[PDB]
């Protein structure tokens, strides 16, 4: 009895200590029981999350009362060798915070569907009793299509069942795909490494039916153009361990602690090892919290500040005291060595093409591919071509590797970089800067527009019996830079304090950045490099990469690397990190995703060019291609829209299309058939001819926009829309907040490739849907949602380019409520699909565009300038100068027995990808076993694809970086093309084979694989390019080298041909609002930065409480204390940000560490919580992409040219945005639209 | 001479990214109740900045922690006990709801539910969780301040700008920022056990966690301003206080505490430190307060030393518990490195969480500088966050042992790249700050790899020590209401009996 | 009414009284948890330092006057000591609940985290000291103390449990016996309220060591 213990009050006294100051008792503690069972939990399991912050973390899932509580990390990684700091615990802020989704009030437990659809749906499948017929009845009625489309984003949604949606929207891709065409339908979903079974659910439904997946690395900007433009690589990165072995390290534009959490402690903790680090953020970032200096250039103007550090080290450790390890590196892995043709132009010289061994009289010996080899001088004046250019890895074997080696005789030669001390005569090479160029918001600095340097050269006889004047790389790149080399070049400098053409003391005007910083920084940088053979890096970020030169900041970067010989070398490289980009069982996985097990080609299309096309942004461009123009460019060789350019590529099999062509690419055979000749050489004389045409041309007509769109792991958007407004009202048909007048109310050029129509078709997609676990933004504007599993609820996969284990998402409890995983979701319809589909679509034959092909024989295309089918200055050869046109038999009916097999091909014609291939029979002998048989039906005795493990088995067992075996057998494969052995690289590993089941118990290391080039291994880690310089494995670019020098036709024309500063871009959304719907208070037009934010990985998360709490409960933007005073914004105040684009409501944090002229809005806090109306919209606030619009970059259009030809996410167009002003002023009304009468007003 | 054990902990803020999954982890595991919503056992505040509750460190204000009187003696501030109880109607210094924030919800469920035909979209807006009333705007939260958020001179208000001539900071170019992570300390000479009328409140014998008795609290809410950290919570539901339980739970087993396993930073080391608990008073109340910090390693003992260890047995402490403190990282930190210091030690509670300072990026200069002692490392007097911040922070206002930690730290920095890149032994830097090499490379194993096994050596409780484990490892956790937990009489109204013990008493002796 | 008499004042004080004592002790042994102050301080500030200070103050001296009038200098000295200090007392109390009733109903935070019992219980109080208070004019009309003693053969004979404890109050004024039946109806209510926060008032604090250390248990 606890009254009757009260009397032992005495009894329960021990003794007293410290003098009295204290009693110890004897008393009675069973209270603690209380929080001890709290603790206790059922038990734990192990999962991660598929959310896009590169994290890949293993956490311990407990569930307690048969629910799931809460989650703390797992810390049982393999740890690192006893040098390296382990791995665990990892995990983040965001990742703590999952638990609470499971069963909070956002959570979407049933399908749901737009009321005023759902009646139509009813009302027509009363009417037809095919759902096909009963969707036809709909959509083919303007009013009935309209009335639903325009409720989008308005309310209105009513729990349906998982039978009637699957229902209604297979009925929906039948309709589509019989009268428009499969390419019609399509599904957006990204990253694939957060969760590869996940990803691949909706894709290979997709790919089945002929649907187009379109690509997401490039459209959020996360792909550098500049890794494919310098290796022939998407990209490539050292692993964070490897951060451990450097000895100094440049955190630029990447904010460590914030976006890359689990991994920021191997940055904290080199520093104890005696690493140097320097943070370059232009405001106090938290990454500069953990540095030893704090460099702040101005936003946008890093490549100015890289170009000058880059000088300082030429001068220092490759003229004046060249450095051994440098200069034998850059002769060894660069395009340095390599020859240039100069063009005549008025009393000057431009620099051309790259020389080839076909411009040579004899050819330098080579038969095969002589115009795909470049060339170089040996240091015995000779002329050679050297081994690993690109012509050496198609049509022969054996020499395709860095040897230093003469491609014709197989000797070994040195290659000579300077032609300095042995020029027939001096000549005089113009140079594009832009440096004087830009808004009023940066600092220029004036020169010329075309700078004359003083070149060595030497005159040639080439092999047409013309004459010309050649030149290094390494001599322009010297040149370029503003290396005065003796021969009294006025433009070089003759000191860094010389303002010229890359300088220190240039930069400290452009950048702001102190100049005797940046030469300090440089050549410590250089120095430690050299002392070390390459231990220097940079980590870089979004904070450079979200430029719309994007390109000129990375090469600044790459070649401070390069100069320094860091590229390839643990401790050392170019450590780009942005998205999960890197599923390390790529080519396990692919075939799953795509159902290349099944069919091939699938048809993939690149994100940036189809929004830019189908939500009409390109109706509103304002920047011109003239504009971007090299100085030294034939103007007139160059006319048209940005977006006409995109049509020219698409032609010429640069880039993917998507539509394909303006006819359902299911009709073309049968048309064939009547005309008397098989359906590519119809389809190629239609093409000439123009009886049919590329969908791109027309793509307003009616026929040729996407009418069905599948969402999942995305949130499209609320996040990653750019051009949030456009669309709204062009891909969905609502009211939205489009600010500016288009091309046609401005009386501007039309395109020259396009058709033009003055009131753009809008609402073009007939059925948006999207699957998701919490109601998105996205989910808001969708016409049917579908309840997905959690990452608590389901098995999966997860990999990051950040560490080397492969671990999984596993299901804690079923799925709540009636949601299922996406596997499980696509699988059933894909089902209703197949048995809807009967009696309208059978074994059908596809005609199938695809774009020329980087890693295929194909990529050697067009190898010396560009030539239009379309303008007659060649023949349309598909696969050439046009794109491959593919033949492709689809048996709709049998799609769902499709989907839920491993198809016949990997059996048939093997696997492989990144230009080797390999067989993988005895793969599929294990999978037969692991996964069962089919019984009977179209896939009868193929292995099954029932439950998502058994599509995770598949991609483990065949990929490389998973099965020792197929490791083995691809290096194998990529040894004939070297003529080197590299099975070394996992003869060790042979064995080893990673199952779903073991890695639930404890994750496992992958194995080294030449998908990748980097190393898994026990005394090094894994550092992109090391198998480059170490294996000599060439680097998939023209020259095999590390490329410094862009070539193609389009780079030099652009002024790319080598790294320049290029300011930012001026998007010119504001001056045509600014002040046109006054509110009464000051309005000022400030740079718009959307970095990554602290609570929310992109928009996942932003809803969730935990992080809304420690957040500052909603959309916010941060501003200067300076520009808020000036605004009259006090800290929280309500305020508008809006351009010609579009407007978005939040409160303002007011903050020191914000630089004077920008604002800071991370990103996504998206468009569901706490915003009010806007005062220039009269709707709900906008979100961040409610102020951007895509514009794309000619030179990210480029194809058919050895590394810059396309792969889905290799290269196209990017969804740049830091450029972009906006117009920002304190609110007035406060009115949030709701009816509650509880709004309010801001005063003055 | 009675020594007693503790599990301490040191964080290291020189590598803190200050990213609060130590937070969010603590929080839903023990305060996502109804009561506790808005309070943060561990919570991580950004200075400069006033902190959560709002200037907690303001004791003129809030009147935390113990002073000492002209006689000597020491009194809690906010009075001796019949002041104390004379105050008991109305707590004249607590601290209201807004100090902290208003806790919120949103109401998602709108955007399932709005109508069809709305003419607008529809939004989530705030809910307040304490009147489940409609918020106009959030206009606070528990980390509002977060990376420099509000005006310098709002967040200079912070009281650890006291005697620094600040206006220098509010310059773009002299900007600086770091990572305050706390919880409770888990005192030697708690304040707030001894402002509770009550009693509830005790620091266990074992391990030296600090607990409130839910049971016997009576919610006299006198605690909560007697705590100088303000790490005490009132549970404005059930009426009674919660505080920081040091996950006892985990920590009986010999685990880490939830937010020491989490931090994803690497910068929490758990270890064991033994003390003379007849030497507290002694200690706290030394006259002055810039000796507390060495009054309070001098409580400390050496757990090598064979005096200690029979002393420490003699007293009880379990022979696995004196093993954990011969190889304690908080030991190592605390006491040999001298790279951990106290939080606040003039407050006078002998708090037993402690903070190795941060480094910082150097400071703004008129070029870019030269090679200074370290080389092309800092050196101390060159990095940017004011040292007297930080003493203000950690060591009562005296630079001295602040410097010591930081040049330790960047002496070890420059001994370990003279071996890593120069392939050379230069003990320079080490020699001037008075370390050995041996000391230096122990340093850098703990800090740099920081092994699990290091960061963490927590021992068991022992928790079948002077209890019987027997019956209750058959019996914990059957939950039907015995009516008969919580009292060592066995008598009881419901004439019922303990299941988790045993009844038919042997009797065969 | 001579049965409702003998009902109110022989034979309800003795079920409030075992009510109020088993349920005391009930609610002590199997209801810890629930034993506490329940302060709303925190959520509203505002007020509470004057309001409950005058409350308690207030109470506290009715107390001790009750504590003392009753169960133990001429009576008539003592009743003009109760009208005086008394009155003076429950003054003071009465501002302060009157204070503290607004607040628990219209401060929004307290309102909307109060419980029924709360509500009740003060507002019982309020009106009880009110009826206390209007005692004060009837004991006017008797200054040689007469009602005084009435009352207090009342109170004593049900504390010493001899029957016939009604039969002291004949001819007391009917406001005495109002305050009487409503001053039981408080300790009958009292286990079921926040009112057991005042078995638990602190007096060992005053001669407790200031530290606290519990053993292993
Ligand atoms: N917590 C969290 N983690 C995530 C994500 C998230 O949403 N939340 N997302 C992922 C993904 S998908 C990406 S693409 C990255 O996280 C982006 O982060 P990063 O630090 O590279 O970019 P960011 O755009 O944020 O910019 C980093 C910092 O650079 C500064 N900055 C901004 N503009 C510039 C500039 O023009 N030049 C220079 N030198 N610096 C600039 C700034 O401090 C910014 O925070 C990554 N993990
Ligand atoms: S959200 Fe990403 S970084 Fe954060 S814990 Fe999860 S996997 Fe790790
Ligand atoms: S020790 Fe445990 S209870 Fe205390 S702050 Fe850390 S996680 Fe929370
Ligand atoms: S988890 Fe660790 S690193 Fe992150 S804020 Fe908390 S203490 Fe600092
Ligand atoms: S003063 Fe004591 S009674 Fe409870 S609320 Fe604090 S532990």
């Amino acid at each position: 009895s606890k009254f009757l213990d009260r009397f032992r009050y005495f009894k329960q006294k021990g003794e007293t200590f410290a003098d009295g100051h204290g009693q110890l008792l004897n008393t009675n503690r069973d209270w603690e029981d209380g929080y001890r069972q709290r603790w206790q939990h059922d038990k734990i399991v192990r999962s991660t999350h598929g959310v896009n912050c590169t994290g890949s973390c293993s956490w311990k899932i407990y569930v307690k009362n048969g629910l799931v509580t809460w989650e703390t990390q797992q810390t049982d990684y393999p740890r690192t060798r006893p040098d390296l700091p382990n791995h665990e615990p990892r995990g983040c802020p965001r990742g703590a915070s999952y638990s609470w989704y499971l069963y909070s009030a956002n959570r979407l437990k049933y399908p749901m569907m737009r009321k005023r659809l759902m009646k139509m749906w009813r009302e027509a499948k009363a009417l037809h009793s095919d759902p096909v017929e009963a969707w036809a009845s709909i959509i083919e009625d303007a009013d009935k299509a309209k009335s639903f489309k325009q409720a989008r984003g308005r309310g209105g949604f009513v729990r349906s069942s998982w039978q009637e949606v699957n229902e209604l929207i297979a009925a929906s891709n039948v309709y589509t795909i019989k009268n428009y065409g499969p390419d019609r339908v399509a599904g957006f979903s990204p990253i694939p490494a957060m969760s590869m079974v996940s990803y691949a659910s909706g894709a290979r439904y997709l790919s089945l039916i002929g649907g187009t997946c379109l690509s997401f690395y490039d459209w959020y900007c996360d792909l550098p153009p500049a890794s494919p433009q310098t290796w022939g690589e998407q990209t490539d990165v050292p692993e964070s361990a490897d951060w451990y072995n450097s000895s100094y390290i440049i955190a630029w534009g990447s904010n460590v602690p914030q976006t890359r959490t689990p991994d920021a402690h191997f940055f904290t903790e080199v520093r104890y090892k005696g690493t140097k680090t320097v943070a370059v953020t232009p405001d106090y970032a938290e990454i500069a919290k953990l540095c030893d200096l704090w460099l702040a250039p101005k936003q946008g103007t890093d490549a100015a500040m890289a170009l000058a550090m880059g000088h300082v080290m030429l001068r220092e450790f490759h003229l004046d005291n060249p450095s051994q390890y440098f200069t034998d590196y850059v002769r060894r892995y660069t395009d340095m060595p390599m020859l240039v043709m100069l063009e005549e132009r008025d009393g000057y010289y431009a620099a051309g093409r790259m020389l080839r061994a076909a411009d040579l009289v004899d050819a330098l010996g080579q038969e095969n591919n002589p115009e795909w080899k470049t060339v170089a001088f040996n240091t015995n004046g000779e002329m050679v071509a050297p081994n690993g250019s690109i012509g050496f890895r198609w049509g022969e074997k054996g020499k395709w590797n860095l040897e230093q080696r003469d491609g014709k005789t197989g000797e070994e030669t040195e290659l000579q970089l300077s032609l300095l001390g042995s020029q027939d005569e001096i000549a005089e090479v113009g140079f594009p800067y832009f440096g004087g160029d830009g808004t009023e918001h940066f600092n220029k600095v004036e020169l010329e527009n075309v700078l004359l340097h003083k070149l060595p050269v030497k005159r040639l006889q080439l092999a047409d019996g013309s004459t010309a004047l050649v030149t290094t790389v390494y001599d322009l790149t010297l040149a370029n830079y503003g290396l005065e080399r003796g021969l009294n070049d006025v433009n070089c400098a003759t000191s860094y304090d010389d303002v010229k053409a890359y300088t220190p003391a240039w930069a400290e005007q452009i950048t702001g950045v102190s100049r005797s910083q940046i030469i300090r920084i440089a050549r410590e940088f250089a120095d430690n490099a050299d002392k070390t053979h390459g231990r220097s890096m940079i980590i870089v970020g979004a904070g450079l990469n979200h430029w719309y030169h994007l390109d000129m900041n990375y090469r600044g970067l790459i070649n401070m690397l390069i100069f320094c010989g860091c590229v390839g070398q643990s401790g050392g490289g170019w450590a780009h990190y942005v998205g999960q980009e890197k599923l390390r069982p790529q080519t396990g996985w692919q075939p799953l995703a795509f159902a290349l097990d099944w069919q091939r080609p699938a048809r993939h299309m690149n994100s940036t060019s189809y929004f830019y096309n189908h939500s009409s942004q390109w109706r509103y461009e304002t920047v011109t291609a003239e504009e971007l123009l090299s100085p030294m460019a034939d103007k007139s060789r160059y006319t048209g829209h940005l977006i006409d350019f995109n049509v020219r590529a698409e032609r010429m099999g640069w880039l993917p299309s998507a539509p394909q062509l303006g006819t359902n690419p299911l009709t073309i055979a049968g048309e064939a058939e009547k005309a008397g000749m098989n359906p590519v050489d119809y389809t190629v004389k239609s093409l000439k001819e123009g009886s049919i045409r590329f969908a791109a041309e027309q793509p307003e007509n009616g026929k040729n926009h996407p009418r069905n769109l599948f969402i999942w792991r995305s949130n499209l958007l609320g996040s990653s829309g750019k051009g949030h407004e456009f669309m709204l009202k062009y891909l969905l048909g609502t009211e939205h907040g489009i600010q500016g007048k288009d091309l046609g109310q401005q009386g501007g050029v039309k395109p020259e490739e396009v058709d033009w129509q003055d009131n753009g078709l809008e609402g073009k997609l007939d059925l948006v849907v999207t699957l998701d676990f919490r109601l998105s933004s996205t989910c808001l504007y969708s016409d049917i949602i579908l309840p997905t599993a959690t990452w608590y609820e389901k098995d999966d996969m997860n990999t990051s380019d950040m560490h080397p284990f492969i671990h999984p998402l596993s299901a804690a409890v079923d799925p709540a409520w009636e949601a299922k995983s996406d596997w499980e979701i696509y699988k059933a319809i894909a089902k209703k699909f197949s048995e809807v589909c009967v009696g309208h679509l059978g074994k059908e034959t596809d005609i199938v565009t695809l774009p020329i092909q980087h890693d295929s024989a194909a990529e050697l295309a067009q190898p010396l300038d560009v030539k239009d089918w379309k303008k007659g200055e060649c023949d349309l050869i598909p696969g050439k100068t046009a794109p491959h046109i593919m033949v492709v038999e689809r048996d709709y009916p049998a799609t769902y027995e499709r989907f839920t097999s491993i198809g016949p091909l990997m059996e048939k014609i093997g696997n492989g990808g990144k230009g080797i291939a390999w067989n993988t029979q005895s793969e599929m002998d294990l999978l037969r076993k692991l996964n069962y048989t089919k019984a009977e039906g179209p896939a009868k005795g193929q292995p099954m694809l029932n439950t998502a493990i058994d599509a995770a088995e598949m991609i483990l067992t065949l990929a490389p970086e998973t099965n020792g075996q197929v490791a083995v057998k691809a290096w194998a494969a990529l040894s004939e093309f070297t003529g080197r052995d590299h099975t070394h690289l996992a003869l060790n590993k042979e064995d080893e084979k990673i199952r779903f089941r073991d890695i639930q118990a404890q994750p496992r290391k992958i194995i080294s694989s030449p998908t990748w080039s980097g190393l898994e291994d026990e005394h090094v880690s894994y550092n992109a390019g090391y198998t480059n310089v170490h294996e000599l494995i060439p680097w998939r670019t023209l020259s095999g080298r590390q490329q410094l020098y862009q070539d193609h036709q389009w780079m030099r024309d652009f002024g790319e041909s080598l790294l320049v500063y290029r300011p930012p871009i001026d998007t010119r959304s504001v001056k045509e609002v600014i002040g046109q719907k006054s509110n009464g208070n000051q309005e000022k037009a400030l740079n718009f930065l959307t970095p990554h934010q602290k609570w929310g990985i992109h928009s996942t998360y932003s809803d969730n409480l935990l992080m809304l709490t420690l957040g500052r409960g909603g959309p916010v933007v941060w501003l200067s204390e300076a520009d808020a005073k000036d605004l009259g914004i006090a800290d929280n105040d309500w305020i508008e940000v809006f351009n010609s684009n579009g407007a978005l409501t939040a409160r303002a944090v007011v903050s020191q560490r914000v630089p004077a002229g920008m604002t800071m809005m991370y990103h996504a806090q998206e468009r569901i919580v706490n915003l009010p109306g806007s005062e220039i919209t009269q709707q709900r606030g906008g979100i961040h992409n409610s102020v951007t619009r895509i514009t794309p970059k000619p030179t990210h259009m480029i194809g058919g040219y050895a590394h810059l030809a396309y792969g889905f996410n290799y290269y196209g167009t990017v969804g740049s945005n830091r450029d972009e002003f906006v117009v920002v002023r304190k609110m007035k009304n406060i009115d949030w639209l709701d009816g509650e009468g509880n709004d309010q007003v801001q005063e003055s | 001479m009675k020594i007693r054990s503790q599990v301490g902990m040191v964080l290291n803020l020189d590598k803190c990214i200050g990213c609060h999954t130590c937070s969010v982890t603590c929080k839903n595991v023990w305060t996502s109740r109804e009561g506790v919503e808005y309070a943060w056992f561990n919570n991580v505040e950004t200075k400069p900045g006033q902190g959560f509750p709002t200037d907690w460190e303001n004791q003129e204000k809030y009147k935390g922690g113990w002073i000492r009187k002209i006689n000597g003696k020491l009194q809690p501030r906010m009075g001796n006990r019949a002041m104390l109880l004379g105050k008991i109607f109305a707590n004249p210094h607590l601290p209201g709801i807004d100090d902290y924030y208003e806790p919120f919800d949103f109401d998602y469920q709108n955007l399932h539910t709005a109508p069809e035909g709305s003419k607008s979209q529809p939004i989530a807006r705030p809910r307040s969780l304490i009147t489940g009333e409609r918020m106009a705007k959030i206009e606070k939260g528990p980390n509002w301040e977060d990376d420099l958020g509000g005006e310098f001179d709002k967040l200079a208000k912070d009281k650890n700008f006291d005697n620094i001539q600040k206006a220098m900071y509010s310059q773009f170019e002299n900007t600086f920022m770091m990572y305050l992570p706390r919880l409770c300390e888990h005192c030697l000479n708690p304040a707030c056990v001894a402002t509770c009328p009550s009693g509830a409140i005790y620091k266990r014998e074992e391990d030296g966690i600090v607990l409130i008795d839910q049971d016997k609290c009576r919610g006299w809410r006198m605690c909560i301003t007697g705590c100088p950290y303000k790490k005490i919570y009132f549970n404005w539901k059930s009426g009674k206080s919660e505080k920081c339980i040091f996950c006892y739970p985990r920590i009986e087993a010999g685990q880490p505490t939830v937010c020491s396993e989490t931090c994803v930073g690497r910068i929490r080391y758990l270890g064991v430190l033994l003390y003379d608990a007849d030497a507290i008073e002694r200690a706290a109340s030394t006259e002055n307060e810039k000796d507390l910090y060495q009054r309070q390693l001098d409580v400390f003992l050496d757990p090598n030393d064979p005096k200690v260890i029979e002393q420490a047995i003699k007293d009880g402490i379990p022979l696995s518990v004196i093993e954990a403190a011969q190889q304690s990282p908080v030991y190592k930190m605390a006491m040999e490195w001298k790279l951990a210091l106290p939080l606040h030690p003039e407050y006078r509670t002998l708090p037993m969480v402690w903070y190795v300072p941060p480094l910082s990026p150097i400071q703004s200069a008129a070029d870019a500088g030269e090679l200074g002692s370290n080389g092309i490392l800092p050196d101390v007097e060159s990095l940017r966050i004011p040292v007297q911040y930080l003493a203000n922070l950690l060591t009562a206002g005296d630079t001295k042992p602040v410097l010591r930690a930081l040049k330790r730290m960047l002496a070890m920095r420059h001994y370990k790249r003279a071996e890593t890149v120069d392939g050379k032994v230069d003990t320079r830097a080490l020699e001037e700050v008075g370390l050995t090499e041996a000391q230096a490379q122990e340093m850098y194993r703990y800090l740099a790899i920081a092994n699990y096994e290091d960061r963490f050596v927590v021992p068991s409780s022992h928790r079948e020590l002077a209890r019987e484990a027997f019956p209750e490892k058959n019996g914990c956790g059957f939950t039907f209401g015995d009516g008969c937990h919580g009292s060592d009489t066995k008598f009881n109204l419901f004439n019922s009996r303990r299941i988790d013990a045993i009844d038919v008493t042997s009797k065969t002796e | 009414m001579q049965f409702l008499n003998m009902f109110f004042f022989d034979i309800y004080p003795y079920i409030a009284g075992a009510v109020f004592l088993i349920g005391s002790w009930l609610r002590y042994d199997y209801g810890q948890y629930t034993w506490r102050a329940a302060s709303s301080q925190m959520l509203d500030r505002k007020g509470m330092n004057l309001a409950s200070n005058l409350f308690h103050i207030g109470i506290l001296g009715i107390f001790v006057g009750h504590f003392f009038g009753m169960l133990t200098l001429p009576i008539e000295v003592a009743q003009k000591m109760a009208m005086f200090a008394g009155g003076a007392s429950g003054v003071l109390c009465l501002i302060g609940g009157v204070l503290l009733l607004k607040r628990r109903l219209f401060s929004p935070r307290v309102r909307a985290t109060t419980t029924g019992a709360d509500i009740l219980i003060l507002s019982l109080l309020v009106i009880q000291c009110a009826l206390g208070l209007l005692t004060i004019p009837f004991s006017a009309q008797h200054m040689d103390g007469s009602e005084m003693m009435k009352l207090v053969g009342w109170a004593q004979s049900v504390v010493t449990f001899h029957g016939g404890a009604s039969q002291h109050l004949d001819g007391v004024a009917f406001i005495f016996r109002l305050h009487l039946v409503l001053g039981m109806t408080l300790f009958l209510l009292f286990p079921f309220s926040r009112l057991i926060h005042i078995w638990s008032v602190p007096v060992e604090y005053l001669t407790r060591k200031y530290q606290l250390v519990r053993a292993r248990h």
